[PDB]
RNA sequence: ACUUACCAACCCGAUGCAAACUGCGAAUACCGGAGAAUGUUAUCACGGGAGACACACGGCGGGUGCUAACGUCCGUC
RNA sequence: CCUCCUAAAGAGUAACGGAGGAGCACGAAGGUUGGCUAAUCCUGGUCGGACAUCAGGAGGUUAGUGCAAUGGCAUAAGCCAGCUUGACUGCGAGCGUGACGGCGCGAGCAGGUGCGAAAGCAGGUCAUAGUGAUCCGGUGGUUCUGAAUGGAAGGGCCAUC
RNA sequence: GCCUGGCGGCCGUAGCGCGGUGGUCCCACCUGACCCCAUGCCGAACUCAGAAGUGAAACGCCGUAGCGCCGAUGGUAGUGUGGGGUCUCCCCAUGCGAGAGUAGGGAACUGCCAGGCA
């Protein structure tokens, strides 16, 4: 179906991500955005959240949802997640695939102090 | 006459035959001819019942057998000893138990129905009794 | 056509049970053939090769039915 | 069954050796492939396979 | 391009008046063109497919990908797993220029002509016609080739009848009845 | 291409059958936890000494046989 | 030796009871990362038919699984590709299952390795058949032993036939 | 408060079907494609750069009982114990008591974070 496809991808590491209990950040792609969050490890409370859609991270990016837009949306989780003391997590793609957009944010993640 | 035209297995258990019958009612014809006994017809039987049922009516009405077979039923031959394998299929037996509605008939009189039921009846190793269609 | 012969014994089906103070890793559940028939869950898991489910740390035993549509799920509790 | 016992060696100094099988037929080329050498205790190229 | 333009600048004008679609979405498009070989005797001559597909990549864009048989069955002679015919799947600026060499110079050579069916529908806007030997297309040296073979094309459309699947290449020249 | 008081799967509705069917599903049995009464510890371990490994009928659930056998083979009392 | 029923909803359970398989295969048919998803029917399409490949639609695991049966498998255990050798050595809390000989499952620790950005997975293969104790003897390694002493022969130990 | 998106809980009273409805925003299709990266062929998918167009498709929401699903009561089947018979089967006392069907329910319920308009 293409979203029903991308969830049977990301299937298996969520549940091995359960698994392990683990505080997971959690990516999420869009043609026009990008979005990412820190989630508890009962998988249903967030602690941290960031994305080109919230007025600010964006009030000043060329294009939401582009490599560069990705990567604002990184740092800010990381630092926001950092915040809360919130270091040491596994990354989530979700379906995606670790390479586009997805990879920065990953990347500007790491480079802002977030661990995996 | 009358026998599973393939069967997943050749031969079966033996088991027993308790429990009250199952297809209990006239659903068919406008007539039965209702088991009330416990014990097994054998293809043979269905068969001279089913005769006689017919032949008797003449041309006319329809016929409906609710019973079949399918119970392979074997026999150790005779000089043969005990034991060595289990024995050859030799004839096919429905089990019925007692409420079985054994045969159907439909375009006739009442009467004639009945005279026809008694006919088949008396080729059955089983009591049996004459039912109508009943409302509900 | 020569009928006879058979595999034999191997056990097999729930070995532990319910609460029960399943040690620190026992075999309780070798419904091997199965991987299947109890999945892997809670502090216990591994399902070694022959699909065999086990204690990942002690405690009590679980059972539960999660949702893929029903699933069994033996899992492990603290005591 | 036809396949034959190989035996790979251990291309260090080591008397050591794994020892399997391969079809010596569909499978002619003398089998190499790296494994654990424990008297060395360093993963070595292990060569000789029919 | 060239014929993907022809279909914005009239065309979807054309569709919209013949069916007042309420959005322009709703008029049916050429979706792709799946043009397929089919060798069947590969199973004997393991060459010929080769030529086969040498031909649907000369006659299409590019590269042929070959198809195996789904399954093994004696009716035929074949094995599953087996070699048995090349397909080319047709998309963006190369399906175009092949629905164009198709109609435009190809179609025309064919036999004497008179025309492609116009029931020749799945049923659902969808096409499908037959060949009977290529060399209607230029792309094919004649003094080169090695049998008739033929392939046979069908083009996928999003037109929800044939109805509709009709008008639409009814649009393009597209020769018909 | 049509046809034919030929047979006709699948599909739909109606009716049954299954040890080697099951989108249901008991009674009991078995496993675990607590508890009380009651039982010349009936339990477990280790050690000394054995005998026994031809069983029979009866009830219940079955296989085999003919729901034959004071038959035959298992379960359980 | 393996799967099913007989077997009475824990295990186990007999008969010259009912039915079938094994005595192998694979260096990829193992590992991992990434990806994908059958069968069957209707309809349209060169040669091409009832049935080879192409398209669409229903269908939704009846397909597939090297191989019997059963139980599993979509997070696939099915299908493909890249990189590989964890088909690693030493061990092993703690279970199963056996009268016994023994067989089996196992997280975890140490060294060292592959895949992956990472979390992580890997001590063969969806699982359960594919096997032969002891003796004697052979081959490699190892000063452990070595009949006055030093050696050697032979013996031990580890691997293996 | 309405709306949407994301991550879960429960795992069909949550689904399918028919009807209706929404695009500022979110979603989606969409545009472009040398390139990152991809096609055992194909920018379909994966992907990057975008935003002229549309909510057709898909998606969400609202309605709707055709089907699915849930589902009593009462009876029936079986069955532990104790008795009994006309013992291949059955009955009585007592305890447990289905499956199917019937009436009926049903067009989910629910938590964290965010975004849009009020
Ligand atoms: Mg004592
Ligand atoms: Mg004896
Ligand atoms: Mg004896
Ligand atoms: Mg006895
Ligand atoms: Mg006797
Ligand atoms: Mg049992
Ligand atoms: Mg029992
Ligand atoms: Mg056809
Ligand atoms: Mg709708
Ligand atoms: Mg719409
Ligand atoms: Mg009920």
């Amino acid at each position: 179906d293409k979203k029903s496809a991308r969830i049977r991808r990301a299937t298996r590491a969520r549940r091995k991500l359960q698994e392990l209990g683990a505080t997971r950040l959690v990516v999420h792609r869009t043609p026009r955005h990008i979005y990412a969050q820190v989630i508890a490890p009962n998988g249903s409370e967030v602690l941290v959240a960031a994305s080109t859609v919230e007025k600010a991270i964006a009030e000043q990016l060329k294009y939401t949802g582009n490599k560069d837009a990705a990567a604002a949306v990184g740092k800010a989780v990381a630092e926001r997640a950092l915040e809360k003391g919130i270091k040491d997590v596994s990354f989530d793609r979700s379906g995606f695939q670790y390479h586009g957009r997805v990879q920065a944010l990953a990347d500007a993640a790491r480079e802002a102090g977030l661990q995996f | 006459m009358l026998q599973p035209k393939r069967t997943k297995f050749r031969k079966m258990h033996k088991g027993r035959n308790r429990g009250l019958a199952q297809g209990t009612d006239v659903s068919f014809g406008s007539f039965g001819l209702k088991a009330v006994g416990r014990g097994r017809l054998t293809a043979r039987q269905i068969e001279a019942a089913r005769r006689a049922m017919t032949r008797a009516v003449k041309r006319q009405g329809k016929i409906w057998i609710r019973v079949f077979p399918d119970k392979p039923i074997t026999e150790k031959p005779l000089a043969v000893r005990m034991g060595k394998g289990k024995g050859n299929v030799e004839y096919w037996v429905a089990l019925i138990q007692p409420g079985k509605v054994l045969y159907e008939m439909d375009g006739v009189p009442e009467e004639l129905a009945r005279e026809a039921f008694k006919l088949a009846a008396a080729k059955l190793p089983i009591k049996t009794t004459f039912v109508t269609k009943t409302v509900m | 056509g020569g009928s006879t012969r058979n595999g034999r014994d191997s056990e097999a089906k729930r070995l532990g049970v319910k609460r029960f103070g399943g040690e620190s890793v026992l075999a309780g559940s070798i419904i091997v053939r199965q991987r299947g028939t109890k999945f892997h869950a809670g502090a216990n898991v591994g399902c070694g090769r022959d699909h065999t489910l086990f204690a990942k740390a002690d405690g009590k035993v679980k059972f539960e039915v999660k949702g893929p549509k029903n699933r069994k799920f033996i899992s492990i509790e603290a005591e | 069954g036809i396949r034959e016992k190989i035996k790979l060696v251990s291309s260090a100094g080591t008397g050591h050796f794994y020892t399997t099988t391969k079809n010596k037929r569909t499978k002619p080329e003398k089998l190499e492939l790296k494994k654990f050498d424990p008297v060395v205790r360093q993963h070595v190229i292990y060569k000789e396979a029919k | 391009a060239k014929l993907h333009d022809y279909y914005k600048d009239e065309v979807v004008k054309k569709l919209m008046t013949e069916f007042n679609y309420n959005s322009v979405m709703q008029v049916p498009r050429v979706e792709k063109i799946t043009l397929n070989m089919g060798v069947g005797e590969a199973i004997a001559d393991k060459k010929l497919l080769d030529n086969a597909a040498a031909d649907l990549a000369a006659i299409s864009g590019q590269k042929p990908l070959i198809t195996k048989a789904r399954k093994s069955v004696a009716g035929f002679k074949i094995r599953q797993g087996y070699p048995i015919g090349c397909k080319v799947t047709l998309r963006g600026e190369r399906m175009w220029e092949f629905f164009e060499r198709l109609i435009t110079i190809a179609v025309p050579r064919i036999r004497d002509f008179r025309g492609l069916s116009a029931k020749s529908f799945d049923g659902r806007g969808n096409y499908s016609m037959g060949v009977r030997e290529q060399i209607i297309f230029p792309e094919i040296d004649y003094d080169k080739v090695d049998r008739v073979r033929g392939l046979d094309i069908t083009i996928t459309t999003t037109a929800k009848s044939d109805e509709e699947g009709r008008a639409l290449l009814a649009a393009f020249d597209f020769p018909f009845r």
